[PDB]
């Protein structure tokens, strides 16, 4: 099954110019194991 | 050109590449965020700052992440509360739990947050989040009320596949998850 | 499955993915490790660690990098010590300067170096270096004796591009470099 | 063209840790000389 979401989001406007990337995850009083089993990330700064 | 690239197939004892916050850690092939415990928060960040855009020539970086995770509640209907992808500052710590995800602090606009993040939540949060009340794909930055939404189903225990990718020169991120 | 990889093609005034010890800082574009100034040492380390092999499967990895670096001296006689790329431990910090090139402490094996370095030595150093006296390129495991040097004409002020590759299938360490011309 | 090549069989896991930081080194004594990159690629892959 597949979603799609696509927004403009202008990222110089919002974020520093060096960053840390990652993963959060969170319960409450219901709760869930929130689990990733693989990561691939690339970028490229003109 | 600054470029930065890495791939995690599965996650091993010692994953010393990966900076671990709150209780997140690894076990079993698996980067576990939140084990099925109440009131928790975990989060995992790559070791290496990345450049994402500079100030001298005003250039922004291109981007595509994709990973494969897995939400596992004890039943269908008592999942809380979700899980994020977010680009933060360098010295990022968790920010406030629950349904603020350990990545934001309020519903209002704050522009110190400097955190863009993609979320996938499990609960209807009656203050910020989709009035249908359903489960939903969004799209945050400095704010824990997206921008954007999508309705999503979750399939408890299954493996979703997701791409993250930022073309700088329309500046539009976009979003895919598949349950294959 | 774990790659790492990373290109930097010109260096800014705040490489954040970057730890500089010692004197090592970026300037005009360029990382520049020591100025041309007695008795200093600079270093630089890629800021994630690397799984170069693993326990659990014995399995290594394979890896390239390439780089052009620049060795500029008052003129071609009086160059000293040179210049190293080394994998340490994640942990690594400055060792013993001058011959020792920052990186060991001793002419005999340490196996509690753990590091393996290629070297660009521009200056003879009696004790260990090959006898013949010449700049060479060198491999060193543990030692800064190299078990295998290969004589190098230095051009001051010229770009040198080097690639390092190592073949996990034949435990082969192969080191290019190239002046161009 | 001038090259200058150099081979040598050594059995990284015999002498390094499993994880490791990669960089560079230069140092001067008496006689001295700048020591510069001007540009750095890296690519690992453990199977
Ligand atoms: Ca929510
Ligand atoms: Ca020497
Ligand atoms: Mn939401
Ligand atoms: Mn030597």
């Amino acid at each position: 099954t597949s979603y799609t979401l696509n927004e403009v989001v202008p990222l110089k406007e919002f974020v520093p110019e060096w960053v840390r990337i990652g993963f959060s995850a969170t319960t409450g009083a219901e709760f869930a194991a929130h689990e990733v089993l693989s990561w691939y990330f690339h970028s490229e700064l003109a | 050109t600054e470029t930065t690239s890495f791939s995690i197939t599965k996650f091993g004892p010692d994953q010393q590449n990966l900076i671990f916050q709150g209780d997140g850690y690894t076990t079993k092939e698996r980067l576990t965020l939140t084990k099925a415990v109440r009131n928790t928060v975990g989060r995992a960040l790559y070791s290496s700052p990345i450049h994402i855009w500079d100030s001298k020539t005003g250039n922004v970086a291109n981007f595509v992440t994709s990973f494969t995770f897995v939400i596992d509640a004890p039943n269908s209907y008592n999942v809380a509360d979700g899980f994020t992808f977010f680009i933060a500052p360098v010295d990022t710590k968790p920010q406030t739990g629950g349904g603020y995800l350990g990545v934001f602090n309020s519903k209002d606009y704050d522009k110190t947050s400097q955190t863009v993040a993609v979320e996938f939540d499990t609960f209807y949060n009656t203050a910020w989040d989709p009035s249908n009340g359903d489960r939903h794909i969004g799209i945050d930055v400095n704010s824990i009320k997206s921008i954007n939404t999508k309705s999503w189903a979750l399939q408890n225990g299954k493996e979703a596949n997701v791409v993250i990718a930022f073309n700088a020169a329309t500046n539009v991120l976009t979003v895919s998850l598949t349950y294959p």
